[PDB]
């Protein structure tokens, strides 16, 4: 059914192969020459059906026999190459390189690029099926890899080279073949792959991309990747291995937004400017400038939020204090407490007072001196709760700002180990949330000693655990781990059943956040606790270790824990853990949402209460109808705890968003639960969260490109959610102050620009959804749905900003937060 | 207020190219699905009064239309064969929930009210719901930026940011009509809305609300809008509405009068005496001029969106979108096809791409080329005298 | 004897993409038959 020329070519190939069969052993070389010439002429062409390949299909086995039966020599390999190029089409025992190795070893491009792709995939496959032995068999494969990576580099197939190298498990050779015209499309691909691979490959890819960035002096990207790796030596190297001062200023902004702070010696060009940027001493001023530039500095009382005019005994007033704090957060000004004063910090009926005073701290957030003034007015009270709340307020005020002096340290240390578990219980938490990312030894040396003493309840011990964990998040600080373990090992089955003991394992996990595998020791030194408080501690520390790791095996273990029928709290922790391991990669989050829905339906109450907290954690300050509808249809549940958690999760998912179709849900839910104070309080708290900072702060523990997980934000979120794991006792009662742990998370949601002098540069930007058109395995993402504003500007979730005009070049290729813009020399 | 029905859809793997990153993303989706499957299996593997109550309940329970509930324990029901009985109500029934016309449940033999079955949605209108979600995101719509903006302002912004409108006392448009030549994105822009919406989407075709019997078309329209209003927010997409809605002339036949009656029922649902919930309507039309003014009225159809044949930049966008997944050769410059000022719909451009691929495959080549594209353009397009002007 | 109590079993823990790699990582990290019969005087002999 062929053509005349096609049949003639078939006949020629048949004659050549038959001559190879004949035992002349004299004219083999011409025949092999001719076969090779035809095969490479066909393969190098654009034909996708190489005719010599097609017509030698029947003779594959005959060629095998001829290769085996011909005497060793040049013709042997000269025909093995033909057999390999033929095997490119028919396989199953994976011969192509098996006969390429015994070959002529010519340039691995004469046989087209399809041969190269086949041989690259086969090199990978051979690599996996080789044991740690047979090393001598492994060098010749790395020669093929050194021939393949450059070839893929030259032919736009950078993703092919990256796949080959990450599948050979040696992402080290890219540095030799990368060019200034490739680093972007290789680093982006590696970073995209990072989220989805496990360890130790995760770190291998991250370090490979970091090396690529450092090669071409792309310091800010290198620092982002060095922060992904919770490794302070690398970030110190990057921040000090730079000679341009402006880029160091920008990297200091990045370090400040993240929880880190580098102790720099007296050597850098501008040590004091850099430490000021990295200490966030200019966060309050910039925030107030943004507020002025939007006409929002007009404090709004809780009634403006409740909006009960259109469409007061003891607890709704605590709700009023909490919502007032949430709404007027970091603005300094207020109308209830600030101004009249002494009125919503009194009539709050004893214990709630302790949080009402703390509200002041959240209004004077990042404002150390104004904090000092207003708080000190209230820091001297006849009743203990006011002083405890004022100390907590000082802690909140100093949260996120690294003042060279230590006001929090002094004031709150005077009152740690005080002869009352209420000044202790505010000072310890204030120090915990004031020096969270600090990792200072001088504050832990004061906190750790207070978990053990006759004069400390489970409340004080648990809050000390929380504080120490927040101070030393993700640092494996030996003192913290040792003290927490001692406190867990020194208490009986009773006295370990308080639900204030959740916070000792929580301190452990916070101290080991993101460390991952290295946690075996602490889950091996913890297999001596009672049964009911060992599944909880084990599961909590495990989930904290893999925070944002996206380890499907660990999620599988958590789901196994959930499946078990225990007529049990570790199941509730496991649901939150499934949320916690999957707040990173986006693909994991939606699938976790499906899983959480199944848990709500096929689930006992214990994990039914925990699913709402998981929904809140997976989507924080990211109101999406998928989660809000889920929580709303569960906001009316018969079980009080599932309700409470659903309402608070609606608050969290919409935190700092001012969402109107969440405010409507919360008002209608306020009328529906008017006669139930325990739901009214929670709906009020959700309203306060929804209007947090009057639409200027986000609680999301993910900032740079949604890719850097702030350790401190996760610490605060975990404290609050684990406390919710027993709402009815921890928070709907005594320890409602734990809500202020959210301070660790709230962090502006703004884009603010500067010149190279720390002075504002209002410039025009386009703000729009993080969409792309074609990934093409390396192509960047370009904004779709433009909307042009002039900086300063607020960026909502999923919004990126791109300079609308070429006049300025950003130092970092991420326009979120504070960005220094060099004035472009080219033009514009 | 049952709540949105939505449409479950898996994540989307950003890299359309065949590379390891796509494999990792797909493997993550698969491993999450496997964990979900095993979790369900383990739930059912680790797992009285109501049973006896159901035993007392009739075994082959019948469905009958309650009518004129009486007393607190006796009501008149219908057997769905015209007969009606003065039946009793057991304590199992909810009470304070039965309403006349509600399709209650009756014991087969003794004929006692034992259930209410408040889900008597007709199959004809249950089929026309959207449970899947077509994978046509807004990134598959080259150009049509203004049209996309209009429809987003009509059916997306009122759900995603319902503060802008309340902040100035404005009711967002409840009705959009997408009109244009045969193939310009009219149905893509409903597919994309369905894909990206959290609201209950309801596909319909104007030629489907017409029914054989008398008074059934209007009844179907009333039922459709009743379900669309129970589920809220909801979008009702009536494709090719000129099937019903054409000019209302003075009929002489009976079928035509019934069709116009169906149209008037639709008009009353769109903007009638009583009210309309959060149901938003999107009609599609090739020839809008033939539609009745009462239907195109700017109280039932607040926005009218023309989908004209694309201009040059839009055509370039269409070629880019539809050749993205194609192994385009470096010999192809997709500008010669753009420049030719001939009527090219997006459908025509996609057909051109498909025919170019087929020409390449015919030539035994898996990579398309410029001659292939030229041949495809010539052979796909099927369809003023010279010198009369100029 | 009693047939003993059978507990609830999880069904074949699902294998994911990287489960085999994790297992490999763990692997790396780690009669007389007597011919005689004696019967007392009351002998139940079949
Ligand atoms: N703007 C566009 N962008 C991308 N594809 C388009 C566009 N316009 C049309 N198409 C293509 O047209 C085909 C379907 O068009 P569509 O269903 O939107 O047409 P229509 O206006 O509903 O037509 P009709 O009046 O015949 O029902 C698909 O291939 C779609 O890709
Ligand atoms: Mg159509």
């Amino acid at each position: 059914e062929l053509s005349e020329e096609d049949k003639q070519l078939q006949d020629e190939l048949e004659m050549l192969v038959e001559r190879l069969g004949e035992k002349d052993t004299s004219l083999y070389r011409p025949a092999l020459e001719e076969l090779r010439r035809q095969i490479r002429s066909s393969t190098t062409s654009m034909t996708s059906v190489p005719k010599p390949l097609k017509f030698l299909r029947p003779h594959y086995g005959k060629l095998k026999e001829i290769y085996e039966n011909m005497a060793p020599g040049e013709n042997k390999r000269f025909a093995a190459d033909i057999i390999s190029v033929l095997a490119m089409t028919m396989s199953g025992e994976r011969e192509c390189l098996k006969y390429r190795l015994v070959g002529s070893q010519e340039e691995l491009a004469s046989w087209g690029h399809e041969y190269v792709r086949h041989l690259a995939g086969e090199v990978a496959k051979e690599w996996q099926e080789l044991d740690d032995a047979e090393k001598v068999q492994r060098e010749p494969l790395l020669t093929l890899v050194k021939e393949i990576v450059p070839y893929n580099m030259a032919h736009n197939a950078e993703h092919e080279a990256c796949d080959l190298l990450m599948e050979i498990e040696q992402v080290d050779m890219l540095e030799k073949d990368i060019d200034e015209n490739a680093y972007a499309k290789v680093c982006l691909y590696l970073t995209s792959c990072v989220n989805y691979v496990p360890e130790p490959e995760n770190s291998a890819l991250l370090r490979c991309a970091l090396g690529v960035f450092r090669k071409f002096s792309r310091f800010p990207e290198a620092l982002r990747l060095a922060l992904m790796l919770n490794d302070m030596e690398l970030v110190e190297d990057i921040f000090t291995s730079c000679k341009d001062v402006v880029v160091q200023k920008q990297m200091a902004f990045m370090l400040g937004r993240h929880g880190v702070f580098l102790e720099l010696s007296e050597d850098v060009e501008e040590y004091e400017d850099l430490t000021e940027i990295m200490s966030n001493v200019q966060l309050n001023s910039n925030f107030l400038a943004l507020a002025r530039e939007l006409d929002i500095m007009e404090p709004k009382v809780p009634d403006d939020i409740y909006k009960t005019h259109l469409e007061d005994s003891a607890r709704m007033n605590l709700a009023s204090s909490f919502v007032n704090g949430f709404v007027n957060a970091a603005f300094g000004q207020d109308k209830l407490l600030t101004d009249d004063g002494n009125k919503w910090l009194y009539k709050n009926k004893d214990h709630g007072m302790l949080s009402a005073a703390a509200s002041l701290g959240m209004i004077l957030l990042w404002d150390v001196d104004g904090g000092l003034t207003q708080i000190d007015k209230y820091l001297y009270s006849s009743e203990d709760y006011i002083k405890s709340g004022a100390l907590l307020a000082c802690g909140i005020v100093n949260s996120g700002v690294r003042n060279e002096c230590d006001p929090a340290l002094a004031l709150l240390s005077d009152y740690v180990l005080h002869n009352s578990n209420t000044m202790r219980l505010g000072s310890i938490f204030g120090l915990g949330l004031a020096y969270a990312g600090s990792n200072r030894e001088d504050v832990l040396t004061l906190l750790l000693p207070v978990m053990g003493d006759s004069k400390s309840s489970m409340e004080v011990a648990g809050v000390t655990a929380l504080a120490c964990g927040m101070i030393a998040v993700g640092s494996c600080n030996g003192d913290v781990t040792s003290t927490i373990l001692q406190t867990i090992m020194e208490k009986s089955e009773t006295e370990l059943k308080d639900t204030y003991a959740r916070w000792l394992p929580l301190g452990l996990g916070l101290n080991h956040l993101g460390k991952g595998e290295a946690i075996e020791a602490i889950l091996a030194a913890l297999e001596v606790v009672s049964e009911p408080f060992r599944s909880f501690a084990n599961t909590l520390v495990d989930v904290c270790a893999y925070a944002g790791s996206g380890n499907v095996l660990k999620v599988q273990q958590l789901l196994h824990i959930c499946s078990e029928h225990f007529d049990g709290a570790h199941q509730g922790v496991a649901v939150l853990g499934i949320a916690l391991i999957a707040m990173g990669e986006e693909i994991g989050a939606e699938m976790a949402l499906r899983t959480f829905g199944h848990l709500l339906r096929y689930g006992e109450p214990t994990l039914r209460r925990a699913v709402p907290l998981a929904l809140a954690l997976i989507s924080v300050s990211n109101p999406r109808l998928n989660i809000l509808d889920t929580l709303s249809k569960f906001s009316h549940d018969a079980d009080p705890e599932v309700s409470y958690n659903s309402i608070f999760a609606m608050g969290m998912v919409g935190s700092g968003t001012n969402n109107a179709r969440l405010a409507a849900m919360l008002r209608q839910l306020a009328q529906y639960h008017a006669k139930d104070p325990n739901n009214l309080f929670m709906v009020r708290l959700a309203q306060g969260l929804t209007h947090l900072g009057k639409g200027t702060l986000t609680l999301c523990p993910y900032h740079s490109d949604r890719q850097l997980m702030s350790q401190v934000a996760v610490a605060g979120l975990l404290t609050v959610l684990v406390s919710f794991l027993d709402v009815r006792n921890i928070i709907l009662g005594k320890s409602h102050y734990v809500l202020y742990g959210l301070v660790a998370a709230m962090q502006p949601r703004m884009l603010v620009t500067f010149d190279e002098e720390l002075r504002p540069l209002p410039v025009s930007v386009r703000v729009g959804q993080a969409v792309d058109v074609v990934g093409q395995a390396g192509k960047p993402k370009t904004i779709t749905g433009f909307q042009t504003h002039t900086t300063p500007v607020l960026l909502a979730h999923g919004e990126r900003a791109e300079l609308a005009t070429e006049e300025f070049l950003p130092v970092t290729p991420i326009l979120e937060g504070f960005v220094i813009l060099r004035k472009n020399p080219n033009y514009d | 207020t049952k709540g949105p029905d939505a449409a479950s859809k898996l994540p989307l793997v950003t890299p359309h190219t065949q590379c390891r990153l796509k494999l990792l993303k797909l493997e993550r989706i698969k491993d999450y699905l496997l964990m979900e499957e095993e979790f369900i299996r383990n739930q059912e593997q680790m797992k009285e009064e109501r049973s006896k109550v159901d035993d007392l309940r009739g075994t082959p329970m019948s469905v009958g239309t309650l009518e004129e509930i009486i007393d607190d324990n006796h009501a008149i029901v219908s057997t769905s064969v015209g007969s009606e009985h003065y039946v009793s109500i057991l304590s199992f029934v909810d009470k304070d929930l039965l309403e006349p016309g509600c399709s209650v449940l009756l014991n087969h033999k003794v004929h006692a009210v034992i259930g209410v079955l408040m889900d008597d949605t007709d199959p004809l209108v249950t089929v026309m719901k959207v449970e899947k979600a077509p994978q046509e995101t807004y990134a598959d719509i080259g150009g049509l930026d203004n049209q996309i903006q209009e429809i987003k302002e009509s059916v997306e912004l009122p759900l995603t940011h319902p503060e802008y409108y309340e902040e100035m006392g404005i009711k967002p448009p409840k009705g959009v009509i997408l009109y244009g030549p045969p193939g310009t994105g009219k149905t893509l822009l409903a597919k994309a809305v369905a894909n990206q919406t959290s609201a209950t989407f309801l596909r319909v075709v104007g030629s489907e609300l017409i029914q054989k019997y008398l008074g059934d078309g209007p009844k179907l329209v009333r039922e459709l809008f009743r379900v669309a209003e129970e589920h809220a927010p909801s979008i009702v997409f009536i494709d090719e509405i000129d099937a019903i809605g054409t000019k209302r002339y003075d009929s002489n036949s009976g079928g035509e009068r019934e069709i116009q009656r169906t149209m008037l029922e639709l008009l009353n649902q769109l903007d009638g005496f009583d009210s309309r919930g959060d149901v938003k309507v999107i009609m599609a039309t090739n020839r809008i001029e033939t539609l009745d003014p009462a239907l195109i009225r700017p109280g039932r159809i607040d926005r009218k969106i023309e989908f004209p044949l694309p201009d040059e930049k839009t055509k370039k966008r269409i070629f880019q979108i539809h050749t993205s997944r194609m192994t385009l050769a470096d010999d192809v410059t997709l500008d010669d096809l753009i420049m030719a000022k001939d009527d090219l719909s997006g459908a025509d451009i996609k057909a051109i791409c498909t025919e170019a691929g087929l020409m390449a495959l015919r030539e035994r080549r898996m990579k398309v080329t410029n001659e292939d594209f030229k041949k495809s353009k010539e052979n796909v397009l099927y369809k003023t005298p010279e010198g009369l002007y100029l | 004897e009693v047939p003993k109590e059978k507990e609830k079993e999880k069904v074949s823990t699902a294998v994911l993409s990287i489960t085999a790699k994790a297992k490999k990582k763990e692997k790396e990290k780690e009669e007389p038959e007597p011919n005689f019969q004696l019967l007392d005087n009351p002998a139940r002999v079949m």
